[PDB]
């Protein structure tokens, strides 16, 4: 089976068609107001009209604010990009902090390129030149066409090509029985190999007797590939051409990250707009999720002031649990959520609440179902009491050890005795901290 | 087709003689005017 | 609308006369029979006629 | 398990008034097809076209058949001897024979035929089947109405489960011979002297409607009137096959006159373009009441023959008859015969019954359906118990054919 | 491995006995040498045919023991003919003259008529239309209908079955001849309608169709 | 007597076949379910061969004389579409 993670039970926000929140749906329970707000945010993202609008998820630890951001990802599907990052990831040794943020801003903007081409392929059979003697003058022998006959699986057809193909034709070194590839706009020939009909208990060739292709001799191919703007920046910044010595020199010296200039960003935006206008590309603006945003420096926040005001920027989701805490990079400046007030004015704040014991019990039952665990009612009630006493996440963590303990004892379900034993083998942070006074 | 439900192409073979006995004979001409199977107990008259 | 009762009345006359084809009597089921030699011969005849054509 | 068919070395003979069809079972067409009419000199017999068409003194021309049944057994025996010697080219004691017979053949002729084949030719096995059943079998049908328009008769024969329903048969004499007589009357009306090919030594081309320019052979022997009439009818049959055409709807003279003409050249070089008269002549098959000099309005058209035959059958099988109308015979090969028949039957069949004519319009399928059905039947492995054996004949005599060949 | 297609996305199929249309393409026959003889020269050359022979055979379910000839492999000479397994006979009852005295002739039938009926039933496998066609109406009067023969065959079979079995009861061989007679009479009365009456029925059915919906 | 003499007076122990009222019947062959019994041995269906010759259109499988298995074929107006489909 697939491995079970902390947020694997989350499948969506569980909202009505009207956008109101069900009490329990899609793996989430409670946080109805926050989930309704997240519903509004997914509608905002799907509208694709807005750039740089930002959201802060704020509340105590364990209130599922990380889960709501992942629920937003599930509602949007795999088409829309969703870039998760931690605030501590900006501290790179290779590039400056503001470059890391801009790389992740661009990673969240997607692009579907839908280029089309039409081709001809199959086994060559003719290599037949036409002839008309003279080019209306003093003459030897003139061809005026080249007849090329292809057959692959469905049938056979003859093509009277331009005579100019002949140079490229022996440049590719084709002969009868080979199989080729020719593109319609350019007429550029490419040799793929020769058919498997001259194979099957011959073998011994590096070219491979490539099999006789399936389908019609004439094909129209529609290729769709998904790509981010950061991928375009990285690809266009480098000299990838192997024919230059400095490219293969790049192999030995380390290919570190580099601080991409705004000129390249502008040119890539220009060509992307040209592709969009001409109809070859479709833009898919996405989401950047910055959890543990309090770890960022004052420089990072002050750069985000400009970055969020851009017309190119994606929707950004921040998450924090700090109270009135000192801003990193400052000496003594306190602010709510460990974030400056100037950035806090630029975000819409979604509050998350502490859970009731019934909600804790319901979440514990959901996690037990997700982990493939059968738990009795009294065991579930005792585990909910433990979660009320210590923490939801701690009580959730005790399910799998208790199930293992029951399996060791031959039983198929968790009773109260197993959770009681596990709660004394393992300790929570508060109980251990009280013990630290005893053991200094 | 759909989620499975595979079919095998029929083969017209010679009459392949019988084993044991069964109600095999069917008057194809009578099927031009009447159904192939008898009416169930939805017959309206009691008797 | 007034001729609806007339339409019902004329249909009743046809039913009494036995001319209403929707009220045909059903075919009595005779005793079932296993297929005989001649039936298999006719099946083989159909098969061979298709082969010939 | 089992296998498919089985081939047993059988022969199939289908003898009509116009031609004799014969061959080996398992083949899809008759091997040979030569005229049934033969010469007699008195007796010495001349059979097949190469010997028949040569003029000869005092040679009469006859047929062995009358009303689809054998009358002259010596001529029939001569035809069979010729077929075995010159065409089949094999000894008769080795090959089973399946023979076609008329639907209305009497018992005595069946007994006489069985006695002939077993005692004279010493064949090892014999079977006798009717034309309609084999015509149905050639099209893969066990039930259906056979419409056979040959030379002598136009007959509707209902068939059900491989058996002819004899009480549903309707015979009419309006067939190819009647059409030949009407063509003779037409040429007499047009003052067209008909010269058969044997009298012509040479000819010269002439204009439309002008007198012929031809030289008569001087070395001819004096020939009987029967052979001369047969030779003339051979010309008129080509005229039938070429020129005649059935009207798609009921004949109107003003509509047929506007149709394009058809050119025909006679053997002596006389030629003319034929107009509405080529469509007026075959209309008598469908509406004989308007025919000139015909004996009374009592006789039936082809469509009325079909409907009368179907109506004389049991009500349960009439859907199966109208749902398979199998048209057969050489006289049905006149142009637009089948379309006219289909339209007329559609106008007369009840709407509750679906009408379906079998697609059969080729010379081979129309003329040789009975032979093809005989070959099919003799090729079945299930059929091989149904032969009358020589032992069965010697034990039970010639009467066993009534029990074994219904 | 090998695919045939009956798609929902196009949704059509055709049926035919011999062929659908004169424009139908010819069938595809098996062949080994389609790719040339040199492609398969070793495969054929590494094998030798089993001999065949033109040979006598017996028992197609014949009573006379006559031996006909056919082509089969020479190793298969003494095998019984496969097609004899098709020789299935209809189970028509038989009776003696003593037993006929309780199949008593109704003062309408005779012993000769009943024997003629059962002979035709045995010969034609209870195809009662064919038996009716072949019935000797001249010697035994116009019985006709097919129901008066079906019902007498079936009552004789019911009485015979009741005699010979120590105890039973029988449902479906209770032949209701009057129902069949009325059915065929109704079918005949519908058959002989003129086209105006059929048009009248169509008009009335269309009126019911339009007024009920 | 609504139906006159032709009322369906049932008899005990008998079984009955209903008539075709909505659509006229037809044979087992040349006859889909839109008209008659569709015995599948007479049915042609789209078919594809492992040798690269494509969809051959509508076809049945039939055993011929000699034990040889053949493929019948039926004309369609969309055969040009079934080819390069």
């Amino acid at each position: 089976t697939q491995r079970i993670a902390s947020h694997s039970h989350v499948k969506g926000l569980g909202l009505d068609e009207s956008g109101l929140a069900k009490q329990a749906a899609s793996g989430l329970v409670g946080q109805e107001n926050a989930r309704e707000a997240c519903g509004v945010i997914v509608e905002l993202i799907k509208s694709k009209k807005m750039a740089g609008r930002a959201v802060l998820l704020a509340g105590p630890p364990g209130t599922g604010k990380t889960a709501l951001a992942l629920a937003i990802a599930q509602e949007l599907g795999s088409k829309v990009p969703f870039c998760p990052m931690v605030g501590s990831e900006v501290y790179s040794t290779e590039i400056k902090k503001t470059e890391v943020l801009m790389e992740n801003f661009r990673r969240a903007i997607g692009l579907r390129i839908k280029e089309t081409k039409e081709v001809y392929e199959g086994e060559v059979t003719e290599l037949t030149p036409c002839e008309t003697e003279n080019p209306m003058g003093g003459y030897g022998k003139t061809i005026s066409h080249v007849i090329i006959g292809l057959k692959t699986a469905k049938g056979t057809k003859q093509l009277k090509l331009d005579p100019s193909i002949f140079e490229s034709l022996q440049k590719e070194r084709v002969e009868a029985g080979d199989v080729i590839y020719i593109e319609a706009n350019s007429g550029a020939v490419k040799r793929q190999g020769r058919c498997d009909t001259y194979a099957t208990e011959f073998d011994l060739e590096a070219e491979e007797y490539v099999p006789l292709p399936k389908g019609d001799v004439h094909k129209k191919k529609e290729i769709i590939q998904d790509v981010t703007l950061h991928d375009l920046d990285v690809a266009n910044a480098r000299p990838q051409g192997g024919q230059d010595i400095l490219s293969m020199m790049g192999q030995l010296m380390k290919p570190k990250k580099t601080e991409i200039t705004d000129k390249l960003r502008g040119e890539i935006n220009k060509v992307v707009n040209k592709y969009i206008d001409q109809g070859i590309a479709e833009l898919v603006p996405g989401v950047l999720f910055v959890d543990e945003v309090h770890m960022l420096d004052i420089e990072c926040f002050t750069y985000l002031h400009r970055a969020l005001e851009s017309s190119i920027a994606p929707i950004v989701i921040f998450a924090s649990n700090r109270g009135n805490c000192v801003i990193r990079g400052t000496e003594d400046i306190t602010s709510p959520h460990g974030i400056p007030l100037d950035l806090l004015d630029r975000v819409m704040i979604i509050r998350t609440m502490l859970y009731t014991p019934q909600e804790m019990k319901q979440i514990i039952k959901i996690r037990a179902q997700t982990e493939g665990i059968n738990i009795s009612e009294e065991a579930l009630n005792h585990l909910g009491e433990i979660g009320t006493k210590t923490t939801l996440r701690y009580s959730v963590q005790l399910l799998t050890p208790a199930n293992l303990l029951a399996k060791i004892n031959g039983k198929d379900s968790i009773e109260k005795e197993h959770v009681e034993e596990i709660s004394e083998l393992f300790y929570d942070a508060k109980s251990s901290a009280k013990i630290l006074a005893d053991q200094q | 087709d759909v989620d499975g439900q595979t079919e095998v192409m029929p083969l017209w073979t010679p009459p392949t003689p019988p084993q044991d006995d069964s109600d095999i004979y069917l008057d194809s001409v009578m099927c031009l005017m009447y159904e192939a199977t008898p009416i169930p107990e939805a017959k309206l008259p009691p008797v | 609308i007034t001729l609806e009762n007339q339409v019902h009345q004329r249909i009743a006359e046809l039913r009494k006369a036995g001319l209403w084809s929707q009220r045909r009597l059903p075919k009595l089921q005779e005793a079932p029979r296993p297929k005989s030699h001649w039936d298999y011969l006719l099946e083989e005849m159909q098969w061979m006629a298709t082969d010939f054509a | 398990g089992v296998y498919g068919g089985d081939e047993v070395g059988a022969l199939v003979f289908d003898i009509g008034s116009y031609t004799v069809r014969a061959g080996y079972a398992g083949e899809d067409c008759p091997k040979v097809d030569f005229p049934t009419a033969i010469g007699m000199v008195v007796p010495t017999y001349y059979i097949d076209t190469n010997a028949l068409r040569v003029p000869r003194e005092n040679m009469e021309a006859i047929s062995p058949l009358k009303n689809g049944m054998v009358e002259d057994w010596d001529s029939f025996q001569a035809i069979l001897d010729h077929t075995y010697k010159m065409h089949v080219k094999s000894e008769a004691s080795l090959h089973p024979v399946l023979m076609s017979e008329a639907p209305w053949n009497t018992r005595a002729k069946r007994e006489k035929l069985t006695e002939l084949m077993f005692e004279h030719y010493n064949i090892p096995a014999f079977f006798l089947c009717k034309t309609a059943v084999l015509t149905a079998f050639a099209n893969g049908r066990s039930t259906g109405l056979i419409l056979d328009s040959g030379a002598t008769h136009t007959t509707a024969i209902p068939v059900h489960d491989g058996y002819v329903l004899q009480q549903g048969i309707v015979k009419s004499p309006l067939a190819g011979d009647f059409i030949t007589m009407q063509c003779r009357e037409l040429f007499q009306e047009m003052n067209i002297e008909l010269v058969p090919p044997y009298m012509i030594a040479s000819k010269e081309a002439v204009r439309e409607g002008s007198p012929a320019n031809w030289k008569r052979k001087e070395k001819l022997p004096q020939v009987t009137r029967s052979w001369h009439n047969y030779m003339c009818n051979c010309v008129i049959q080509d005229f039938q096959a070429s020129v005649l055409q059935v009207s798609d709807s009921t004949y109107d003279e003003q509509v047929a006159a506007q149709m394009p003409t058809v050119h025909y050249e006679f053997p002596n070089g006389y030629n003319c373009d034929f107009g509405a008269e080529r469509l007026k002549i075959p209309e008598g098959l469908f509406d004989p009441s308007n025919v000139k000099g015909l004996s009374g309005n009592t006789m039936l058209g082809v469509s009325h023959v079909v409907t009368t035959s179907v109506g004389m059958c049991d009500i349960d099988i009439r859907p199966g008859l109208y749902g398979s109308v199998i048209v057969a015979g050489g006289n049905t090969l006149i142009q637009s015969f089948t379309d006219r028949l289909n339209r007329e039957l559609s106008q007369k069949t009840p709407p509750s019954m679906r009408l379906k004519l079998i697609a059969n319009n080729t010379t081979v399928e129309r003329r040789f359906s009975s032979w093809i059905g005989g070959s099919i039947l003799a090729s079945l492995g299930t059929f091989q118990q149904m032969w009358i054996s020589k032992q069965e004949y010697e034990e039970g005599g010639k009467q066993c054919v009534e029990r074994k060949c219904p | 491995t090998l695919t045939f297609k009956r798609p929902e996305g196009m949704h059509r199929e055709v049926y035919a006995l011999l062929y659908s249309d004169k424009k139908d393409a010819p069938p595809l026959l098996p062949s080994d040498t389609g790719q040339g003889y040199r492609t398969v020269k070793a495969k054929l050359g590494s094998k030798k045919v089993r001999p065949w022979k033109w040979m006598p055979f017996t028992n197609p379910a014949r009573k006379d023991g006559a031996m006909f000839f056919h082509w089969r492999r020479a190793a298969e000479e003494g095998k019984d003919y496969p097609f004899a397994r098709f020789n299935k006979t209809v189970q028509v009852p038989v009776y003696s003259e003593q037993e006929y005295q309780l199949y008593l002739h109704d003062d309408a039938w005779t012993k000769a008529e009943t024997d003629h009926l059962f002979d035709l039933s045995r010969r034609f496998d209870l195809r009662f239309v064919v038996i009716h066609d072949r019935y000797d109406h001249q010697q035994f009067k116009k019985r006709s209908v097919e129901d008066l023969k079906e019902r007498y065959y079936h009552i004789c079979a019911k009485l015979a079955n009741v005699r010979a079995v120590p105890g039973t009861d029988l449902k479906i061989p209770v032949f209701d001849a009057g129902h069949e007679r009325r059915r065929k009479e109704q079918l005949e009365r519908l058959y002989n309608r003129t086209p105006e009456q059929v048009a009248e029925e169509e008009y009335l059915l269309q009126e019911l169709r339009k007024i009920e919906a | 007597d609504p139906d006159g003499p032709f009322a369906f007076r049932r008899k005990a122990g008998c079984q009955y076949y209903a008539p075709h009222l909505d659509q006229t019947g037809n044979w087992p062959w040349t006859s889909p379910k839109d008209g008659g019994l569709g015995d599948v041995r007479y049915r042609y269906c789209l078919t594809t061969l492992t040798v690269p010759q494509r969809c051959i259109g509508f076809a049945r499988r039939r055993v011929g004389r000699g034990g040889r298995v053949l493929l019948d074929r039926a004309h369609s107006d969309y055969d040009s579409v079934f080819h390069h489909l």
